[PDB]
């Protein structure tokens, strides 16, 4: 686009549309901070569901935080409101729906979405009015808070002139009810919105401190085997190395809320990349390459990858 | 008499000249001295200004 | 803590709470883009104080 | 260079400082979040060119995305023009040339560039 | 109330801005409503003076 | 802390940070100068006071 | 050396060895204020090293 | 006849006692770091003197 700095001179009146293009500036500079840590485009905080309501098909959210590509957050506790529920009926009988949020585009020529009535294009930021003042000492009069349009788009959500940002996957079941299903998360900026990955991850650590404690056990206990020549003892002593290097950094991270993820591939790819030339016969091309944009197809792979060269 | 303020000197000349320098009256810093409601808010393209002045508009009050 | 970020369009009296409420959410999102990658928060960068003044006590500061 | 930052209650009159100051306060922010782990007598992210006027003595410059390590941000795509076209009309040796995109360095006291007056030091200006 | 430059050449005058009311405490004392970050100690040294100790590290954003 | 003694030299303005820290300096030579012999945080030198006013409890200071 | 000393009248203007040379003086009035400071000559009084940087046969200054 | 501390503004007008009263300032300081230790009215250090022209009744001093 064209966004435009303002000039505060003396004597230059006031217009509405300045102080619209003075605050979207500081979240281009927001981005411009931090995509000097970024591969690939944004995704989810977090996201909680109400499954409850389920045998009278139906689906509404309870709370939701996502990020979108462009600089847009969303906040559900602070800022906007929560998304109107869905309708179901219409996929009635089939089996996956794929649930993306959405908001719609902005173009240089619109704005805002004037009650509906010309409702061809669809158009964020729909007013409010609340009336919160406190902050000196009295509550009383009304401001026009702005919030935004979200919708949900399941089965025809790729006919969208819209932003897209996947959050759940409904299977039927063999009573033919939809339940949530326990699978592979699309994007995070944490690794809070995936219990999944904090059940698993857990027992992959438990599961590596125990065979680097058993490897301690053979070779301590022993005093000429802490030095030894044997063609064993040498990818032993290797083998401890390549534990003991990469235990601590993995511990310090897996005890941890939200970071972004792609510090943690570099963290797992240098332990696979270690004790793959140990005891295999099979290519490197194991290691599978890092797609964020994709609703991560690499994360359980690489785990497979790594819970088979422990044993 | 107004305090005025700046009419900035296009050489600032507190340079501290080694070959030619004068002191006897101009000396300074780097500006010098010269001693010789009821209003809307934020609509549209021309009228928003009282001026340099912007209240009348949040005594809500007393 | 029920952040209402505002909109002008046209028609609206000024009104301090727009000015807070926006100052505010800058500090919200300039936050939010800093516990990406750190997952620490903030602490102490400088605090410096005078030595010359405590055995006659007293505990000046200078830096913080 | 103090940065204020003003109260607004009830009724205050509004000035340009109160929103200058402002400004400059959330620029600060961004880079001292901008710090934390990096360098920062920060530079480049895109230079491209325009390269068919070198058989005469001229030269011009299409894009310029340039981040000046107190932290202004330089978009040409957004709210800048290029700059004007550079002069090889004074070069004896032809090795010589190194090339800086300059920038005026603002005062605590100037201002913009009213055009109709001189100085011996420009600063950016009210342009459209 | 001080009196800020604009920055465009003309005169100031006189705004207002804000200042915080910070203060400094000591952790032996009740701290319920403040948010706090210590930053210092004091120890007690021979002839009966003060000192500060050289081995305290407060949570540092930066080495 | 910190005294910054300036320099001199045929480009500089004539800016009052110069004066100030200038000044500076010499209280600290002329203080090193009297710390070669005694040691002592300072003391008083004539303090009198003015027995007239005292039926009334106020107090003035005639040199000090 | 010619420690000269300047004069300052109503036409007297602006020179870098008018200030150069009173900063001199006052230097120089410095050792003729120490009558046992001159007895003994100039000294020392805080000179701190670092072992550390011998073991790279390197040496480096601490305070002075 | 007292001394005064001058004031070093910025934009303002100079005169020269700004600097008369700067510089007296100083030789009054390093007087009372002198008379701290030592008591009496200073004098005199290596006086002298020519002798040639004494069968005339002249004198010409050479050092003081």
């Amino acid at each position: 686009m064209k966004i435009y700095r303002p000039l505060w001179e003396d004597g230059a009146f006031l217009m509405p549309q300045q102080f619209q293009q003075q605050a979207a500036w500081d979240v281009h500079l927001a981005d411009s901070v931090a995509r000097m840590g970024l591969a690939h485009p944004w995704g989810v905080v977090a996201a909680e569901f109400d499954d409850s309501l389920l045998p009278l098909s139906r689906l509404n959210a309870t709370r939701l935080i996502v990020r979108f590509p462009d600089g847009t957050l969303i906040d559900t506790e602070r800022a906007d409101n929560l998304p109107p529920v869905c309708d179901l009926s219409t996929v009635s009988d089939r089996s996956l729906v794929d649930i993306v949020l959405a908001l719609p585009l902005l173009n240089a020529n619109g704005g805002n979405l004037d009650n509906g009535s010309e409702s061809e294009r669809p158009r964020r930021w729909k007013s409010e009015r609340v009336n919160v003042q406190e902050l000196a000492g009295h509550e009383q009069s009304e401001v026009a808070v702005l919030r935004h349009n979200l919708t949900l788009r399941m089965a025809h959500q790729e006919n969208a002139a819209w932003l897209t940002c996947p959050v759940t996957r409904l299977v039927r079941d063999a009573q033919g009810q939809w339940c949530r299903d326990p699978r592979f998360i699309p994007p995070l900026l944490t690794l809070s919105a995936s219990p999944s990955l904090m059940t698993e991850l857990l027992e992959l650590l438990h599961h590596l401190q125990a065979r680097r404690q058993r490897l301690m056990s053979m070779r301590r206990e022993n005093n000429a085997r802490l030095a030894d020549f044997a063609v064993a003892d040498v990818s032993l002593f290797w083998l401890l190395n390549a534990l003991n290097s990469a235990e601590p950094v993995l511990k310090e991270l897996l005890d941890m809320p939200y970071r972004h993820p792609e510090l943690l591939y570099r963290e797992l790819a240098r332990l696979a990349g270690s004790l793959l030339t140990f005891s295999l016969e099979h290519n490197v091309d194991a290691v599978p390459a890092y797609h964020h944009e994709t609703p991560e197809n690499v994360f359980p792979p690489l785990l497979s990858l790594l819970n088979r060269l422990l044993e | 008499h107004d305090r005025r303020r700046i009419p900035l000197k296009t050489p600032l000349t507190m340079r501290v000249h080694h070959p030619v320098s004068l002191k006897s009256r101009p000396v300074m810093g780097d500006h010098a001295t010269d001693v010789n409601s009821l209003l809307p808010d934020a609509r549209l393209s021309c009228r928003p200004a009282a001026g340099s002045p912007q209240l009348g508009r949040t005594a809500v009050m007393r």
